[PDB]
RNA sequence: ACCAAAGCUAGCUCAACAUACUAAACAAAUACAAAAAUACACCAAAAUAAAAUAAAACAUUCACCUAACAUUAAAGUAUAGGA
RNA sequence: ACGAGCUACCCAUGAGCAGUUUAAAAGAACCAACUCAUCUAUGUGGCAAAAUAGUGAGAAGACUUGUAGGUAGAGGUGAAAA
RNA sequence: CUCGCACACGCUUACAUCAGUAACUAAUAAUAUACUGAUAAUUAACAACCAAUAAACCAAAACAACACUAAAACGUUUAUUAAUUACAUUGUUAACCCAACACAGGAGUGCACCAAGGAAAGAUUAAAAGAAGUAAAAGGAACUCGGCAAACACAAACCCCGCCU
């Protein structure tokens, strides 16, 4: 079962390979959870083939022969992933109602940022673990003047930012006076 | 200079066909051809072997009790290494009546036996010295589990220039692909002692299966033929490397090639399966240069692995293969030749 | 008094609870709610933690009483590496035997018979020497646990060549690492010898008894020497966990039930490892008491009485280079009492086997002045060992 | 001074530096030293038989695509709860206080894969 | 570096050396014992040289008299006594029972907190008198010591006397001891230099009078 | 003798003297990547 | 004749208005030696700003000197100052 | 604020000293590996921001040296040369 | 002519194959281990990661027999519980590192003096001055601050100051 990495021979030496349409999220959404099970390994096969071939067109220094199939299969798994997050998501929102799939915290590092914490897996609370204790989420009164200095800097930026599109838009309107 | 270290005790797949590549030997299944002169030495009292068999059997696994092993999942390494030490200790005791050579024989437990030798030609593919041309050396580091030596040779069992018409595999890849690593250390040629000692020669081998290299390890891998691979290769690194000790304690090496052959004999062991290998050695001239005009080989007969006993249990043993025993007893009861 | 604990090096006590915990119906806010520290907030106070399911690796160590066979009586366990500080006063204290200076008229008549001896004795020792020390290993300096085992085995291999002149050594074998338990009562305490050996010889027929009723009889009235400040305990293990079953390593039914050598090995290279002669001495006596008193118990009963057929337990203790000898009878199994008749033991002790090794040639002014090899030999150590051996036959 | 852009890596350190590369671990260390690996840990792939199911990885160029309609919780409770929830209070025998029987579970502890803890890997 | 001229030395480990010169094994028995001496050691930490004495199922690591040899038997008491005792010199007596001319060493401070003064090789103090339930001993340094007559002593001298007339032989022997040498700079003796004749100072005492 | 040299390296010494683990166990380390932050830096530490 | 030269753009600067103020990306791993899923803990802290300068030196003193209270006047006024 | 990855001194953990003379592993002697740098000549934007060649001193100790940790400037460290 | 092979630390693809070099790198060409582009590669047995809790333990390593002082690193058995169940992860290249450089400098350990590594001269001519080496009639310190340097010598004494290493 090692040949289905590879394409079947009488197609090995053709320049050109045509091939369908990407699978659209409207065509995933009609199909049964088995159907998308299966259609995963189907892909993936065709996945691993199509990387072989792109492999070994850059180890003869050949082109690939019509290289966009990968693109249209990567398509078709990033399509079948949505629509699987899609009913897993879904399926959360009408049983418990949390919007995410991991636990975590908005949280006040000691660099004064405001970071999204996801939390880990641990066999031990969270007092009683010793790498977990020896982090610090809180911030210093040192910390204060950065975070307003991290402020003043983005405040600033903006400020050039709507400057420079107010300047464009005005050298604009005096180059082209179609009003 | 660097070397390949080879290991007796190996997991690669087809390891005896490459071992034959970096040894010049030819591998022949079944027994060496008997040597029929025979006089009327088989008196032997069978029941009394078989109960000392069995009652080693009995000791080690039933009668012996072990400090508790809470795992419980009972490591037949702990089982079978003192199983073999009573096995070859009873039966050399037992046989020395009809083998008085066995009582001036002497017995090494777990003693280390090593052995250098080049063989081949490579040109290196890297580094400053590309280009130029260095030979592949080879080392052996062995530990058998039991040794017996005798202060004179066993006697051949085929002439010198035997010619055989199987000839030795040649594998067209590199010795890193089996795989194989090389290494750099002190390069030691030993028997099991020193030159001083005066027995220079020796009867047999005995090797413990670890316990990586079980056939159950190797069923849950998907190993069929590896059961036979892995005994025909510790079969095929120990004793010619042992039989290459002798040969370079007794004064010969590349050039001055081997006047009369080296013979042993080996019995290498899993905890329920036996086999039992002979081999000739007549090359020790591997070096390449050497090598253009040499016809001769070195001999490796072999024997298929057959079990011992079968579901001991409760002081009872089962099942018993004889015929294991027999070809153990036979191996025990080589003689030199007098005069 | 001077505590040996040091203030920094313990562990330090908890810190003073915050003084929120001290007002009654007061109810204190904690970080507890937000699962990390917080400054300005109370500490939590969180009870002891109760994993429901039990996992077997991560939990804390059950206690000693918890275990099925604790008792409260402190019974006292000797094992391989326990030593006894006046060694052979302790051993015949603990086993209440008499210790005799030379090995038995019966050995010494074995030993010196010309027939008994190997084809080139002298030859095959000397080479046996020189294979230990420095030919077995492919070092120039060989260790001591390398030559101790070695040359302990090559003897037991040159003692095993003489089955075709006497064929009833092969009523013999040999066993490894086995579990020994010997608990008895001598003088209101609880004495248990428990563990392994090294090596140990058994056969199928016993040793016949060695010493003769005139022997038994003067025994009867011998003291045993007494010594004040020390306890006779001093140098045991105590344990409060034991079972009282007398636990030989072999199973019912087994085809060599006698020992008939215990073979002791000091393998280590520093010399505060290894035991010192006295404390080998008084090993071999308690080890050798216990697989007898295994012996004894198993072939009579629990009952405690004299003996009618002594039982006979050899060893032989190994430093590499000095050797100790023991022959035990065992005749006494009531020793509870002190007056009762008295078991006895031969030690030949401090036999040489030779003097001093050397590895190398040693050169002063640039000539050879010893030569390689063993310097002194005294084969009686090496005749003395072969009629242990052959003791049997 | 080395390289502080060059990301650190257990091919730079010494030997005692040795850093994963993102692997699962699937045992732990065992009594002799050696690693004890947990057939449990094993990531067991679930595989289907793909012989007898007909169906391909590239779709026809005349097959026409839908209106792009989002998955929605709206959606699945009108699709799946909403026919038995309307039958059950036309017929009478709706009970509010007991949900288990149209899909709904009070606690994910009891079943095998969570959603919230998000048991199953994928 | 708050102490200079310290370290280098040679490699040494530390014994455990048991102070309390009255330690009973169990609590069922508080009476006095007598225990056996198996053998004199030189130790490095201490100028002293150690014995180990064994009695009951322990040992301890004791500061060894001037003639303590190997296999000797020494007694232990708390037992004060209007006869008073007969000193050999292994013995631990308190200081209530031995006689006025008595050489103690290892003198406890505080009944029960263990042996403090009196531990350097050669170092003897001297018993004066007992007056009122109290005794006063005078240290190797000429000064009066006030104590409790229940505080444990042992009669004699420290051993190794000859450790004083001990000579070194090089700097490399102070290096091996670990002391380092002193640094290289000049300093001019100020007032704090000289032959200071100064009145002996008064008795110490440890008895806290209510 | 002859300078130059006076860098001889050594990733244990760079990790546990420079470290992000050491800039973090002091406030002074913790100020000095808030001012390596706010300036911008690539790399706020070894 | 080589070397050279010329552009008008990228973008900044000062304000005003203004919501109300640590942007974007977070699927995984991130304070083990950061970017390494996984084990019996410890965790944490504050104590006046000083001096270069001016007083032609320099000791008491020396406006602003990282503490929101703005403008028109009172007013550079009363006061405080090696006055 | 940052610095003891060089150097000054310590705490750990290791590794080296062949031959020769002597009862000696004696801070003895000859001389290698090894460690310093006495003297001279080149070099002086050089091989080198301190080197090369010859010659020198110690070379079983108060000796070199690997890895790692510690002592930080109103200080550390120092067989004091500020 | 002889600083070789490997490991530890450190560097980070600079290694290998093919093709190109008008120009970029080699302080110059030829071409290529040092430039350019493409493609591949280092496969674990070696090394890392790799159990605690109580207790019997005074007795050095120096060929260790037994000793000296400066008192000396380096683990057993006994009991309690230690998930038990093939194949885990990680380093495997190099002519390489620290010195601004493809620098006559610095650089730890194990075995060897070659069985391995390399090339002082780009081609002429053979002026002065300069560096290094060899040899010298007669004299032998008369040169110079000084027997500095060199030499077929490589010895014997007196002081000063510090005992000495
Ligand atoms: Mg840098
Ligand atoms: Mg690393
Ligand atoms: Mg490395
Ligand atoms: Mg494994
Ligand atoms: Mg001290
Ligand atoms: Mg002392
Ligand atoms: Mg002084
Ligand atoms: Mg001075
Ligand atoms: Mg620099
Ligand atoms: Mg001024
Ligand atoms: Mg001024
Ligand atoms: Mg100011
Ligand atoms: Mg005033
Ligand atoms: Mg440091
Ligand atoms: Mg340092
Ligand atoms: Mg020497
Ligand atoms: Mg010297
Ligand atoms: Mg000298
Ligand atoms: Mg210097
Ligand atoms: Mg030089
Ligand atoms: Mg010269
Ligand atoms: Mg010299
Ligand atoms: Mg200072
Ligand atoms: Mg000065
Ligand atoms: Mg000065
Ligand atoms: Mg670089
Ligand atoms: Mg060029
Ligand atoms: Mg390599
Ligand atoms: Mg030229
Ligand atoms: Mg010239
Ligand atoms: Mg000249
Ligand atoms: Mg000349
Ligand atoms: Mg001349
Ligand atoms: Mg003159
Ligand atoms: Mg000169
Ligand atoms: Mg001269
Ligand atoms: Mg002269
Ligand atoms: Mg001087």
């Amino acid at each position: 079962g090692l040949e289905e990495f590879f394409d079947d021979p009488k197609n090995w030496g053709e320049e050109k390979v045509k091939s369908g349409a990407s699978w659209t999220c409207q065509q995933l959404r009609n199909k049964s959870n088995e159907d998308l099970h299966k259609l995963w390994y189907v892909l993936l096969k065709e996945r691993n083939m199509l990387l072989t071939l792109e492999q070994e067109a850059k180890r003869q220094r050949l082109p690939m022969p019509s290289p966009e199939r990968l693109e249209k299969v990567v398509d078709s798994m990033d399509a079948l992933d949505k629509v699987v997050q899609e009913r897993e998501d879904a399926l959360r929102l009408l049983q418990t109602g949390q919007e995410k799939a991991r636990p975590g915290a908005w949280r006040r590092d000691i660099f004064g940022r405001i970071i999204w914490h996801k939390f880990k897996q641990w066999p031990i609370p969270w007092y009683l673990n010793k790498k977990y204790n020896r982090k610090r989420f809180f911030a210093m009164p040192y910390v204060e003047r950065f975070v307003r200095m991290r402020i003043e800097k983005q405040a600033r930026i903006k400020a050039r930012k709507r400057s420079l599109e107010r300047k464009k838009e005005k050298f604009l309107q005096e180059k082209f006076p179609h009003l | 200079f660097m070397k390949y270290v080879v290991y007796p005790q190996t997991f690669a797949l087809n390891a005896d066909n490459w071992y034959q590549s970096f040894t010049k030997t030819v591998f022949l299944s079944g027994l060496p051809p008997t040597p029929a002169k025979l006089e009327p030495e088989p008196t032997l009292d069978i029941t009394a072997l078989r109960e000392a068999v069995c009652d080693c059997l009995l000791q080690e696994h039933f009668f012996l009790r072990r400090k508790k092993r809470a795992p419980v999942i009972q490591d037949r390494e702990a089982i079978a290494s003192p199983f073999l030490d009573q096995l070859v200790a009873s039966l050399t005791g037992l046989l020395s009546v009809h083998n008085p050579v066995l009582a001036a024989a002497a017995l090494d437990c777990k003693r280390p036996v090593h052995f250098f030798w080049l063989r081949g030609e490579e040109i290196i593919p890297r580094g400053h010295r590309k280009g130029r041309v260095d030979a592949l050396r080879y080392q052996i580091n062995d530990k058998p589990h039991n040794q017996i030596r005798i202060s004179r040779q066993l006697p051949e069992f085929v002439p010198l220039d035997y010619s055989i018409p199987i000839e030795v595999p040649v594998m067209s890849c590199k010795p890193d692909k089996l795989p194989l690593f090389k290494r750099q250390y002190e390069n030691t040629i030993f028997i099991g002692s020193k030159t001083a000692d005066p027995l220079c020669y020796g009867h047999t081998q005995f090797h413990l299966l670890p316990d990586k290299l079980k056939r159950e390890k190797l069923l849950k891998q998907n190993c069929a033929d590896q059961i036979e691979v892995v005994f025909r290769a510790n079969a095929i690194a120990s004793l010619f490397a042992w039989t290459g000790a002798q040969a370079m304690y007794q004064g010969f090496w590349s050039e001055a090639d081997v006047t009369r052959p080296f013979v042993s004999q080996g019995v290498i062991t899993d905890g329920k399966y036996f086999s039992f290998f002979c081999y000739q050695l007549n090359t020790l001239a591997l070096t390449a240069q050497a090598d253009q005009n040499n016809p001769r080989k070195n001999i490796c007969w072999g024997t298929q692995s057959k079990p011992l006993y079968e579901t001991i249990e409760d002081n009872n043993v089962k099942g018993f293969n004889d015929d294991v025993l027999l070809q153990l007893v036979q191996f025990l009861l080589n003689r030199p030749k007098e005069d | 008094a001077y505590e040996w604990g040091v203030r920094s090096t313990r562990k330090p006590e908890p810190p003073p609870l915050d003084r929120v915990y001290e007002i009654p119906g007061l109810e204190p806010i904690t970080y507890a709610g937000k699962m990390h520290f917080m400054p300005g907030l109370a500490r939590p106070v969180f009870p002891p933690w109760d994993p429901g399911w039990t996992h077997p690796k991560f939990r804390r160590l059950p206690p000693l009483h918890e275990h099925p066979l604790y008792k409260d009586q402190a019974c006292y366990v000797f094992h391989q590496r326990c030593r006894l500080l006046e060694g052979v006063k302790q051993a015949l204290w603990l086993t209440k035997t008499q210790l005799i200076e030379g090995l038995p008229e019966k050995v010494l008549r074995l030993a010196d018979d010309p027939r008994n001896h190997i084809e080139n004795q002298d030859e095959r020792v000397l080479n046996a020497i020189s294979h230990a020390r420095l030919w077995h290993s492919t070092e120039d300096i060989p260790k001591r646990e390398t030559y101790c085992p070695v040359i302990v085995d090559s003897l037991i291999q040159l003692c095993k060549s003489q089955i075709l002149k006497h064929p009833s050594l092969a009523r013999r074998i040999c066993a490894q690492n086995n579990t020994l338990s010997a608990t008895w009562n001598r003088e209101s305490i609880l004495l248990q010898v428990h563990g392994s050996s090294g090596a140990r010889l058994n056969a199928k027929d016993p040793l016949p008894p060695v010493a003769s009723q005139e022997e038994v009889e003067a025994t009867k009235n011998h003291v045993l020497e007494t010594f004040y400040p020390i306890s006779p305990t001093m140098g045991l293990q105590e344990c409060n966990v034991y079972d009282v079953n007398d636990d030989t390593g072999f199973q019912e039914g087994y085809p060599y039930p006698c020992p008939h050598t215990l073979y002791f090995l000091e393998s280590a290279n520093l010399r505060p490892r290894r035991f010192q002669p006295d404390q080998l001495r008084a090993k071999m006596i308690l080890f050798a008491f216990g697989s007898a008193l295994a012996q004894a118990r198993l072939l009579y009963g629990n009952d405690s009485k004299v003996l009618e057929q002594p039982v006979v337990v050899q060893s032989v203790g190994t430093d590499g280079r000095l050797f100790q000898f023991l022959v035990l009878q065992l005749n006494t199994t009531d020793l509870a009492s002190d007056e009762g008749v008295k078991n006895l033991a031969w030690v030949d002790s401090d036999q040489l086997l030779y003097q001093h090794f050397w590895c190398l040639p040693v050169i002063k002014k640039k000539v050879v002045v010893e030569p390689v090899g063993p310097i002194g030999f005294q084969p009686e150590t090496f005749r003395k060992f072969l009629a242990l051996y052959l003791h049997g036959a | 001074g080395a390289d502080r852009m060059s990301k650190w890596t257990s091919k730079r350190g010494p030997r005692t530096f040795c850093k994963g590369r993102g692997a699962k671990g699937t045992g732990f260390h065992g009594r002799d030293g050696k690693f004890v690996q947990i057939k449990e840990m094993i990531p067991e792939l679930v595989v289907p038989e793909l012989a007898g199911f007909k169906l391909k990885p590239y779709v026809n160029y005349r097959a026409p695509e839908g209106t792009d309609t989002p998955l929605t919780a709206k959606q699945l409770f009108l699709e799946t709860a909403a026919p038995a929830i309307e039958k059950d209070f036309k017929a009478g025998t709706f009970d509010p206080e007991h949900l288990e029987k149209y899909g709904f579970e009070p606690t994910q502890e009891g079943k095998l894969f969570q959603l919230y803890p998000k048991n199953f890997p994928r | 570096i708050q102490v200079h001229g310290i370290g280098g030395g040679h490699k040494q480990r530390y014994r455990m050396i048991d102070f309390l010169r009255f330690r009973p094994e169990h609590e069922s028995k508080p009476g006095p014992f007598e225990e056996k001496v198996i053998a004199v050691r030189y130790d490095p930490c201490r100028s002293a040289d150690i014995a180990l004495v064994a009695g009951g199922n322990r040992k301890r690591w004791i500061i060894a008299t001037e003639n303590m040899k190997a296999g000797d038997t020494v007694l232990n008491s708390d037992h004060i006594g209007r006869m008073a005792v007969a000193a050999r010199e292994g013995d631990a007596h308190p200081l209530g029972a031995l006689p006025v001319g008595t050489l103690i060493n290892n003198v406890e401070s505080e009944p029960g907190r263990g042996a403090q003064y009196i531990r350097a090789a050669g170092t003897c103090g001297v018993l004066l008198r007992k007056v009122n339930g109290t005794a006063i001993i005078q240290l190797p340094s000429k000064r009066q010591m006030q104590v409790l007559e229940t505080c444990i002593a042992t009669v004699g001298r420290v051993s190794n006397v000859d450790h004083n007339k001990r000579v070194i032989g090089k700097a490399g022997r102070n290096r091996w001891l670990g002391k380092r040498p002193n640094s290289g700079l000049w300093q001019r003796k100020g007032g704090w230099a000289g032959r200071k004749i100064r009145p002996l100072p008064p008795m110490k005492s440890y008895v806290k009078l209510p | 003798k002859a300078r130059g040299n006076e860098y001889q390296p050594s990733n244990i010494k760079r990790k546990h003297k420079h470290g992000w683990v050491r800039r973090l166990r002091t406030p002074t380390g913790v100020q000095v990547i808030l001012r390596r932050m706010h300036k911008g830096r690539k790399s706020l530490s070894h």
